RNA sequence: GGUACAAUGGUAUGCGUAGAAGUGUUUGGCGUAAGCCUGCAUGGAGCUGCCAUUGGUACAGAUCUUGGUGGAUAGUAGCAA
RNA sequence: CGGCUCUUCCUAUCAUUGUGAAGCAAAAUUCACCAAGCGUUGGAUUGUUCACCCAUGCAAGGGAACGUGAGCUGGGUUUA
RNA sequence: CCCGCAGGUACGGACCAAUGGCACAAUACUUGUUCGAGCGAACAGUGGUAUGACGCUACGUCCGUUGGAUUAUGCCUGAACGCCUCUAAGGUCGUAUCCGUGCUGGACUGCAAUGAUAAAUAAGGGGCAAUUUGCAUUGUAUGGCUUCUAAACCAUUUAAAGUUUAUAAUUUACUUUAUAAACGACAAUGGAUGUGAUGCCAAUGUAAUUUGUAACAUAGUAAAUUGGGAGGAUCUUCGAUCACCUGAUGCCGCGCUAGUUACAUAUAAAAGCAUUAUUUAAUACAAUGACAAAGCCUAGAAUCAAUUGUAAACGACUUUUG
């Protein structure tokens, strides 16, 4: 069952040549909810998603627009929903059909994600820098980056574990067990701006960003919604990792602690980076010739453009 | 076919593998060139001609030679081409209608009068 | 609809030894047959379980060194082991063999009109006409819960649906011929084309 | 014993620019078989059956000999001091 | 021939898991059973290959494709 | 010791915030030359030294699992073998093993759900066809017409098990129990119980043109249409899934069996008396097909080229283009 609605960055996904397009998707089954929309189809479909079905999930879409990437064609997943009473998981489904999720209403914080992506593309390498050979001797013919044994003389064949040059990375990961430090909150503007305060912490009490200073490098510019994750996921530059609950139990005291931050750095990453907010460039550094001149060229001209009026 | 390298513009011909030969290309120009010109003096309108018949024939070698090691001396050699086009005018085709023959006999509606003729129509 | 004596045989697997019900139906297929298995979670193996346990995990063990993607493919399901010991009875490497295959249906568990089509048995495999009293047996469906099949009960669940769609088909069926019986005593002065004439069967037909 | 090739002596009141030798071929054949006869197509001036007597007389091989050709390969060979 | 590299296999089990037994109090060890999953190293001398030596190590098992020279090396062996 | 805790080794899979390594041949200085001198000049295949973002990278960082049958063994219950006994049935504890989970690939090209559904608007594509036609061929059907069994035996249990029905007790359920009969692996049943009680036939024409026309006792049957509930989805022969089915609206009010008994009418003889011959199809039922044949509906995408750089030997890939 989709839905009456769909947004339009979030219906490019089944368009390969969407500029071109007359965007004729979902022109039609959109109308099987202004038809008798219970006979049409709708309606006995959520009854045979109810008598029939054990496993109950949803097609979700991200909002790409709002991360200023060049993607602008969202991603859409389908996400299992994972409650008692089968009837329970349609009656979810059919009420939040086009409203919007938050990561604060599925993730909490000292929570186990486990991450799952591609990893960073390598390219084709050798068998040193992939399969992790010793090299060679210095003083060897023909290559000291190989191997020097593909295998026996027999099985007569060269087989399949015995390591070999081809492609490195851009691999499927599922890596496990990364904690989430902080469930950020984003995007704006309560009374006034607030977009401050996800790094301000309870020792800190300094209200930065969480963006550091000139962006994240690469991939930069967090203004929305987030998940602190200790040390590394997968992938690279802007790439969508897909987050997700623990398939484990956790009895390890190292995994069930309860954490608080006091600290983080919002450092420049281009860089050796000295400064956390842009302020203390200016506490610790003065007025460059910079700010000291553009302050003292408008205030100036103020008064000195209608030197030639007067 | 081999090792050509595999390009984009192929999935078009669904193939891989294809390239683009500049000079094989120039040499079909100046041949079509001919036969367009000759279409001219026969009193054809070029815009309806099609390529009805093209073909390639490899004709007789050249001889030079590389320079080996060790003092030997191997062929290098030059293999040409013969090309031959006709291009023929496509109008609304009427294709073709083979010819009928009698085998007749005059024995033929008495062991079908039972069978086919005063037997009713059905359905 | 049709087929070269009947529409297929749908044999029910369910107390049939493997082997000698998969050299009936090989040879059978082979003379122009299309059957059908159903059942083949409930096939038998003679001899006690671990026995043959332990001849499933020495197949388990043939693998081509040089690729393992080559290799023997071991299906585990109860339907794709009886398709094994089939496959071996045929000759697959000819088109008469392998036309022969493409007659055969196996499946564990009995859906998709085999639920409601015709089961006819084969009395020469059936277990309980063969082996002894004191002889041990095991089933396909057992085999292949403990070698890496994952429906035995996927396929227990949809069976006892299969068996309780089963139970009103039975029950109108029941009562729908208690007025066939009934009819047969409005009917009785029929002409007298019963009364007589079907004493050539003729005491209880 | 039989069959292919080339000749010489006889022989067939043999064949042939109204198409010989050769070649090509889903023309039809004959022979256990080597091979043979035949139609059509190309070809353009010579050739065949029989008796004898012959001989530089029959090829798949010889890392055979001479010549021509195919893959590899239109190229991850290569044309980078 | 060896070494280097690299992969797989055996069990005739060194260690570890699960055990049975001791002339098994504990500790340490010994004998045996199921068992080949993980592991089985750094050097000095010699071209070695075993054995020996320093040392680390909870603990330092034995072998297969004479494995492996268009993989290398070229020390042994082996042309002038 | 068990157990709990905290770390490390080796290996694995990632990653770059920090730290370490490589150099924007970015920038500073500097040697030699050269530009008349003077510069964020040059040359010395990177002149040399120094610091050195991005990126790559370890010498850094983060992460590294879970159930089942069960081997060895210890037992339980328990005999043959009056006792005893881990074994003979039957229970059980249970390994770094084994097999799975989690993880990585995916039959190249397997399968399922789903989205849109053209060069339109003159004119023609595309469905929905199955109704639409003659036409022509297909398959079954072979001289009606040498057929269906898509209606059935229950699930798990079992070689003294394993069965029925009946009745009195009882179910959430032919629930479970108590008496009494029945073939107590007969021939039976291996085919027809034709397992919603089958048909090569109703039509009283049963078939290579054929059709059927009235009275007396039985019998009451299949029949086409528009707005509610309960039901049906196991790697598919048509899912805007839907066939008994709420109360409504009107008809063809049509066709009907079986039996006794009566009458008309019509087709039918293939030439052969060693009637076997091409061994066939006018039959009927399902299916395509093309040439002129009536309407209902419909109004897209992909690839290339350019672009990106999460990618890259080339393809491919992630992207973007009023």
């Amino acid at each position: 069952v989709w839905a009456q609605h769909l947004s339009e960055e979030c219906r490019r996904r089944f368009y390969k040549n969407w500029y071109k397009s007359k965007k004729k998707a979902f022109t039609k089954a959109s109308k099987k909810w202004t038809d008798d929309l219970g006979k049409k189809s709708i309606e006995n479909d959520f009854r045979k998603m109810l008598r029939y079905c054990k496993v109950i999930r949803v097609i979700a879409h991200s909002q790409i627009r709002l991360i200023k990437q060049r993607q602008k064609k969202a991603h859409v997943m389908e996400i299992q929903l994972n409650g008692g009473s089968i009837e329970d998981k349609v009656k979810w489904a059919r009420e939040h059909l086009e409203k919007p999720i938050q990561v604060s209403n599925v993730f909490g914080q000292d929570e186990m994600i486990d991450c799952v992506g591609v990893t960073k593309g390598k390219g084709f390498k050798g068998v040193t820098s992939r399969w992790h050979t010793k090299k060679l001797p210095r003083k060897t013919h023909k290559g000291l980056r190989k191997v020097a044994c593909i295998g026996a003389w027999h099985p007569s064949r060269v087989s399949t574990t015995v390591a070999r040059a081809g492609q490195k990375g851009y691999h499927h990961r599922t890596e496990i067990n990364k904690k989430i430090y902080r469930i950020g909150a984003g995007i704006h503007t309560k009374d006034g701006k607030v977009i401050k305060n996800n790094a301000s912490t309870e020792y800190d009490l300094t209200d930065k960003s969480i963006t550091p200073m000139g962006g994240f490098p690469h991939y930069g510019e967090v203004n929305n919604d987030f998940v602190m994750i200790k040390g590394c996921c997968i992938g690279s530059k802007k790439r969508i990792i897909t987050l997700r609950k623990s398939l484990l139990k956790h009895t390890k005291r190292s995994a069930l602690e309860q954490i608080k931050l006091k600290f983080i750095d919002t450092s420049s990453k281009m860089g050796h980076g000295r400064f956390q907010t842009p302020a203390d460039k200016l506490a610790f550094m003065g007025p460059l010739k910079k700010d000291r001149l553009k302050e003292e060229a408008a205030a100036t001209t103020a008064a000195a453009a209608a030197a030639t009026t007067t | 076919n081999g090792g050509v390298g595999r390009c984009a513009q192929a999935k078009q011909w669904k193939t891989t593998q294809g390239r683009w030969p500049k000079k094989s290309a120039e040499f079909l120009l100046q041949l079509l060139r001919n036969a367009e010109a000759n279409a001219d003096c026969k009193g054809l309108d070029a815009d309806r001609l099609v390529v009805h018949h093209i073909q390639v024939n490899r004709a007789q070698c050249l001889r030079r030679r590389t320079y080996r090691a060790h003092g030997r001396i191997n062929p290098y050699m030059s293999s040409p081409c013969h090309v031959e086009v006709i291009l023929t005018e496509k109008e609304e085709l009427v294709s073709k209608a083979t010819d009928d023959e009698p085998a007749k006999k005059k024995l033929s509606k008495k062991k079908l009068q039972r069978q086919k003729e005063k037997m009713l129509r059905s359905e | 609809m049709t087929g070269l004596t009947n529409r297929t045989v749908v044999i029910d697997g369910r107390g049939h030894l493997l082997g000698r019900l998969a050299s009936v139906v090989a040879k059978y297929l082979l003379q122009g047959g299309k059957v059908a298995v159903v059942r083949c979670e409930e096939l038998n193996l003679s001899g006690h379980f671990y026995r043959n346990k332990i001849k499933f995990l020495a197949y388990l063990r043939k693998r081509c060194n040089v690729n393992p993607a080559r290799g023997p493919f071991h299906f585990r399901a109860p339907s794709r082991i009886f398709y094994k010991a089939v496959r071996g009875m045929i000759p697959h490497k000819t088109k008469r063999g392998q036309a022969a295959l493409a007659r055969l249906r196996v499946f564990d568990g009995i859906p998709s009109p085999y639920d409601k089509r015709r089961r006819v048995v084969v009395p020469i495999a059936m277990r309980v006409l063969t082996l002894r009293s004191d002889r041990k047996y095991c089933q396909v469906g057992r085999l292949s819960h403990e070698v890496g099949w994952h429906y035995q009960d996927v396929i227990k669940s949809l069976e006892r649906k299969r068996k309780a769609k089963l139970r009103v088909t039975l029950k109108h069926n029941r009562e729908l011929k208690k007025l066939t019986v009934k009819a047969r005593e409005n009917i009785a002065k029929a002409a007298e084309p019963f009364n007589k004439i079907i004493k050539s069967y003729g005491y209880e037909v």
